[PDB]
RNA sequence: UCUAAGCGCGCACCCCGCCUCGCGCCCCGCCCGGCCGCGCGCCCCAGCCCCGUGCCCCGUCGCCGAGCGGCCCCCGCCCGGG
RNA sequence: CUUCGAUGUCGGCUCUUCCUACCGUCCGCGCGCACCGGCGCGGAAGCGUCGGAUUGUUCACCCGUUCAAGGGAUCGUGAGCU
RNA sequence: CGGAACGGCGUCGGCCGGUCCCGACA
């Protein structure tokens, strides 16, 4: 596929953020693993992430955009808001930059 | 906790040509807040009020933080029931931090916060004299002990994400 | 509570706080709850620290009496432990946790790749010996 | 009827105390009944 | 209000639900305690009911109303046909209770064993046990089958075909009912016993010692869907009663909003 | 990954594994009849037979269901934890698998303990502790002697398993001369540090 | 800083070493063992003289270091003597008759007011029953370590027990007196 | 000194067995096939015995074979009598 | 406060569940406890708490018995009855 | 552990007091 050669560190995306009350799916929260401080979720801000889509069999990629909390959980968007399907799937924050 | 010295004087009067200069030492967080207590205290013991005096100076005083000095506190607190007498000793190594030590655990086991408590007087006392048994053991030349808490060593839980291969031995 | 205990001169490493990873000597204990420190050698400024942020180490360092700052550098630098504790393995791994902290994005790339080969070895070693 | 086993099994059974609030039997020489915390009623009685 | 006077809730609960039985006919659950070290004995036997008789016996009671006097008591007869063993079954203890390990069956099933298998026996194909004949009867499979029960299992059962032909029963097709040897020595004695009895007859006389005492379980009869007044006992409301006067007056309290399960109704009563 | 879940607060634990399974990671808890409740065992008990008690009135088989074993206790237990009526935690829940001793694929499965939920570490001494398994035969669990017969088994071969282990283990490192040599200085010792 | 210490020194003829919290000792009579990990207790031994040394005292951190060198004195002191805790019978109009049974570990107990059921008592591990023909009616308990025999001495009073009428006139029962330490 | 540790006992109560139901599950019989995964010391924290690590790559290039585990497949009535 | 475009309305019958501030039984202690009785507690809802005369009776009374505690459930229970 | 008048050698503290190295009839 077109990014079948970056090796990638894992990550899992948890979750949309969302209030207890309202949701907005315009932001998506990926926990990315090996990092458990907020500081440290400045050396991945801004970076290529791509989920698997089950459906289409192509990656629907994504840009991190601000770090989301203390415990080290960062905010990204993707090129079209997730469908919820893909809730718990791994998301990969391509090591290389393109 | 910054312990700041408040001058003030009562505003002058034809009567009273000249107020007298009444200096107290205020042990609060911020200087807004020591000034409040500065007129408090000058409230009830001397009869002048905020309105009726102009606070002449605030200053911030730093002790020294190198070494480590025993300071027994008088500080009158309020119950539930009522006002009370007390003197607690504590160690540490600035008056500021004595007073920390104070105002958490006369609000942690007396449960009363800091604006309930009038500070009758703070004074470093001599290893010699110290009451108090609890300064008393740590006065001493060597004072061995184990660790209180080794448990607490385990701050790792968040890095190993609770995924290590054995348990974690102290 | 049979070895490794808080008394004066034990050189710490103080886990958690602004100092983390810093090894500092224990001067005065102020209470049994707090415990100054402060290392002249691992640039630890002298301050009042809980005692639960301090990991004790087995090596302890002679001190004179309430040294402060001026004595302790002269003590720290006569002591053979602050070297001593490096040597043994809490403080080889102190040390490889200091060229673990300086981390790069692009460097966990070439760390991952290197990891993986580990790995894919260590089957091959294990097919090769039965 | 014996003589000196009476005098024991008198120590073992009639001697002791009875705190009104617990109604159990307490210590000899004690100044609260464990069950009655606290309180200092009591009282035994004899044949 | 309340209950007023006090009565009882008719009809044991434990015996809920009272519905036609899933089960073909009675059946074991629970077998008599191993007790290792004992007599090596059978625990059990399958008969068919017959009819009552009214039998005359002396009671030697010490200490009761009729000690040493003539009295009749009522028995009923079972006729007992003789089994024969088919297969003999292991069961390992487990976590999960008891998981079965090697069944093995004979080298030769019985010709009425081979019945049960099927639903008709005339109009079917009876190639059951097939690969298995052939498979057994040279006593090598069975002499290793048997070993592995032995190793790996410790409660050891005897599958038994029972005869229906010696009895009146149009039933031509056996029963089969699980035994169990108890208080063998040790785990390779029950299995040794087993094979010794391996396709041979074992009558109730040797599963049944005269005087013991021993439990009935059978499927009880039925008198179909039955009222109230004979399913659970309550009593007949008074005569003059619009709706018929057998019937429970309340199913439930209004707050319990809903038919408690206690609540008497119609039910299968058999 | 496999929990041996000796020695952990089945409430600590509870938390870190449902969000793990949120996480889409599926966990499973071996040795769960190992699990340690906070409370003395005359207490930790009343409080389980009041949710043995609560039992639908109409029919008790329409409302809750209580589980006397082990391992479906330490399920019911990380099952609040989980959204089992949605269908994100209806899978959830089942990616879970609870064994209580290791029976048959845990037997072998890495084992990892979590250090943060651990009873030993996590209570003061003196405030006493109930372990699952005291309950559990108390409730009315009829096969803790028929679990003490398969895990006494386990450890009795894994010994002579691990003394052969040894040998095969030791002979592993005798051979790291080849290229896992140059990949540790280009990597563990380069200031990578890893 | 504070700890609660009761050095206890062992005497020259018995021998005790102390792993983690278990204690074996070993004299004359025989050896004993006891788990002590019921508590916190730093029971480093050394020299010639156990030490408890309970480490950071709150309240009840006082008490178990006296306790737990007072029962390992305990332990010293049944190895060499042996804690012969007797019981004397006590009988009123019916007299209660004793029988040791299983070679003096066990004894068997009837005629308590005519009761026709016979009560029987078994000795706990390292006790032993006997009759004693120095007082009528006396029973010497005779064990190695104080918790096995004195508990035994509990079962015995507890068995005899008068079910109705008042204990002050109906004193019946068996009831332990000298705790002294002699017999084995 | 009844409790603080430790320990003996102890309610027509409770819980369990026995007893009624049973989702599922299992061993054989018929049949004997398909399919997926690759990962094991234990014990103990007041001896914690040299600790305070490790993994951190499930495609990322790993999937052979075995050994271990899982998954799946089955298996009529009508018709008479009770 | 809720119901008047109506929640059927006292008791009895009948039937199920609960509650405990326990009347007898079960349990250990206390007494002005010799015994037998009686009494005072604390745990305990497993079980029993009836048959009748008069009144619609909820009561109330009386007679007898293996001596007989109170209550709740829309004053439980009318497309269950009367 | 909705909630009192009362109790609690339960546990950490404080206040006002007397003793006792003429070591708490020897």
């Amino acid at each position: 596929e077109e990014i079948k050669g970056k090796t990638f560190l894992p990550a899992i995306f948890v979750g949309y953020q969302r209030s207890r009350a309202k949701q907005r799916e315009n932001v998506a929260l990926v926990k990315v693993s090996g990092i458990y401080t907020r500081a440290e979720t400045d050396k991945v801000l801004g970076r290529l992430i791509a989920i698997i889509h089950s459906k289409s069999g192509k990656p629907i990629f994504g840009k991190i955009c601000r770090p989301h909390g203390n415990s080290g959980m960062v905010r990204a968007r993707f090129y079209t808001n997730l469908p919820g399907q893909l809730m718990g799937h791994k998301v990969r924050v391509f090591y290389d930059n393109i | 906790m910054q312990k700041y010295i408040v001058y003030g004087r009562r505003l002058p009067s034809e009567k009273f040509p000249e107020p007298e200069v009444f200096r107290m030492t205020i042990y609060a967080p911020n200087e807004i807040v020591a000034k409040s207590r500065f007129w408090y205290h000058l409230k009830s013991l001397k009869k002048i009020k905020r309105t009726h005096g102009e606070i002449l100076d605030c200053q911030h005083i730093e002790e020294n933080g190198d070494f480590v000095k025993n300071f027994g506190v008088l500080l009158r607190y309020r119950s539930r029931v009522g006002q009370h007498n007390m003197y607690r000793e504590v160690r540490e190594t600035t008056s500021a931090r004595a007073m920390d030590k104070v105002y958490s655990e006369m609000a942690g086991q007396c449960r009363a916060r800091y604006h309930d408590i009038q500070i009758i007087n703070v004074k470093e006392v001599a290893d010699e004299d110290v009451r108090r048994e609890k300064v008393a053991m740590f006065t001493q030349k060597g004072v061995r002990f184990p660790h209180p808490c080794p448990y607490v060593h385990v701050k790792r839980a968040a890095r190993t994400a609770r995924f290590q291969d054995r348990a974690p031995h102290v | 509570s049979y070895h490794r205990f808080v008394e004066a001169g034990r050189l710490v490493y103080l886990g958690d706080g602004p100092d983390k990873g810093k090894l500092a000597v224990i001067v005065d204990i102020l209470s049994t709850a707090a415990v100054l420190i402060d290392g002249p050698t691992t640039g630890v400024k002298r301050q009042v620290v809980s005692l639960r942020w301090a990991m004790l180490t087995d090596q302890v360092i002679n001190i004179s009496e309430k040294p402060t700052t001026e004595q302790l550098k002269k003590e720290i630098e006569a002591s053979p432990a602050i070297d001593t504790f490096m040597n043994s393995v809490w403080g080889k791994k102190i040390q490889q946790q200091r060229l673990r902290a300086k981390a790069t994005f692009e460097d966990m790339g070439k760390i991952a790749k290197l990891r993986r080969e580990r790995k894919m070895a260590m089957k091959r070693i294990a097919m090769s010996i039965k | 009827m014996e003589p000196t086993l009476i005098n024991l099994a008198r120590e073992y059974n009639q001697n002791m105390m009875i705190c009104r609030h617990c109604y159990a039997r307490n210590p000899l020489r004690a100044t609260n009944c464990r069950r009655c915390r606290g309180t200092n009623l009591r009282k035994k009685k004899l044949s | 209000s309340h209950r007023k006077f006090s009565c009882c809730r008719k009809g044991n609960l434990g015996y809920l639900p009272r519905k036609r039985c899933t089960r073909g006919r009675g059946r074991c659950k629970t077998f008599p305690p191993d007790v290792q070290g004992a007599p090596i004995h059978l625990t059990a036997f399958l008969g068919y009911k017959a009819g009552c008789t009214h039998v005359m016996r002396f009671i030697d009671h010490r200490g009761s109303n009729l000690h040493n006097r003539q009295a009749i008591d009522q028995a009923t007869i079972i006729d007992a046909p003789p089994m024969i063993c088919t297969a003999i079954i292991g069961y390992a203890k487990t976590p999960k209770g008891l998981r079965a390990v090697t069944t093995v069956w004979a080298a030769h099933i019985a010709e009425p064993a081979m019945r049960r298998f099927y639903r008709n026996y005339f109009h079917a194909e009876k190639t059951a046990f097939s690969t298995y004949m052939k498979k057994a009867a040279d006593g090598t499979y069975i002499k290793e089958q048997l070993g592995r029960l032995k190793q790996h299992a410790d409660v050891i059962r005897i599958v038994a075909h029972t005869q229906p032909a010696l009895t009146p029963l149009k039933q031509k097709k056996a029963d089969i009912m699980e035994i169990q040897v108890n208080g063998g020595a040790n785990v390779a004695e029950k299995v040794d016993y087993a094979y010794a009895l391996m396709e041979k007859p074992i009558s109730i006389k040797d599963v049944f010692s005269v005087g013991a005492q021993i439990d009935t379980i059978s499927i009880t009869r039925g008198r179909g869907f039955e009222g109230v007044v004979t399913r659970w006992g309550v009593t007949r409301l008074p005569r003059k009663t619009r709706r018929g006067n057998r019937k429970v007056a309340c199913i439930g309290a209004w707050h319990p909003a809903n038919v408690q399960y206690t609540v008497a109704r119609a039910g299968q009563m058999g | 990954i496999v929990i041996d879940c000796k020695g952990h607060i089945l409430g600590r634990l509870s938390a870190i594994v449902a969000k793990e399974l949120l996480h889409g990671h599926e966990v499973a808890l071996v040795r769960c009849e190992k699990a340690i409740i906070s409370g003395a065992f005359r207490d930790v008990k009343a409080h389980y037979l009041k949710k043995m008690h609560k039992r639908t009135n109409f029919n008790h088989l329409r409302g809750p269901f209580h589980f006397r074993a082990p391992a479906e206790i330490v399920r019911r237990t990380i099952r609040g934890m989980i959204p089992y009526k949605t269908v994100r935690g209806s899978d959830a829940m089942s990616r879970l698998r609870v064994y209580d001793g290791i029976p048959p694929c845990c037997a072998r499965y890495k084992r990892v303990v979590c250090p943060s939920a651990m009873a030993y570490l996590c209570l003061r001494p003196e405030r006493r502790r109930c372990e699952v398994g005291r309950v559990a035969h108390e409730i009315g669990w009829q096969h803790a002697a028929d679990v003490e017969r398969y895990e006494k088994r386990r450890l009795e071969e894994c010994d002579k398993w691990y003394q052969d282990k040894i040998q095969i283990d030791k002979k592993i490192a005798e051979a790291a001369e080849k290229d896992a040599e140059l990949q540790r200085i280009n990597a563990e010792l380069a200031k990578y540090g890893y | 800083p504070l700890c609660s210490s009761m050095t206890i020194k062992v005497p020259t003829d018995v021998e005790c070493t102390i792993n983690k919290r278990v204690v074996t000792v070993k004299g004359k009579k025989g050896t004993l063992v006891r788990d002590f990990s019921h508590a916190p207790l730093d029971i480093t031994h050394a020299n010639d003289t156990i030490s408890v040394a309970v480490w950071f005292p709150r309240g009840k951190r006082n008490a178990l270091p006296r306790t737990i060198c007072s029962h390992i004195e305990n332990m010293f002191k049944g190895v060499t003597y042996g804690f012969e805790y007797k019981m004397r019978l006590a009988y009123a109009h019916f007299p209660i008759a004793a029988t040791v049974v299983d070679n003096n570990k066990a004894i068997e107990i009837r005629n308590f007011m005519h009761q026709i059921k016979t009560r029987r008592i078994e000795c706990l591990p390292g006790v032993t029953i006997a009759m004693s023909t120095n007082v009528k009616d006396e029973l010497i308990l005779r064990g190695i370590s104080i918790e096995d025999v004195s508990h035994t001495a509990a079962r015995i009073h507890e068995s005899l027990k008068v079910p109705n009428k008042d204990l002050r006139k109906f004193l019946d029962g068996c009831y332990v007196s000298s705790r002294g330490l002699q017999e084995q």
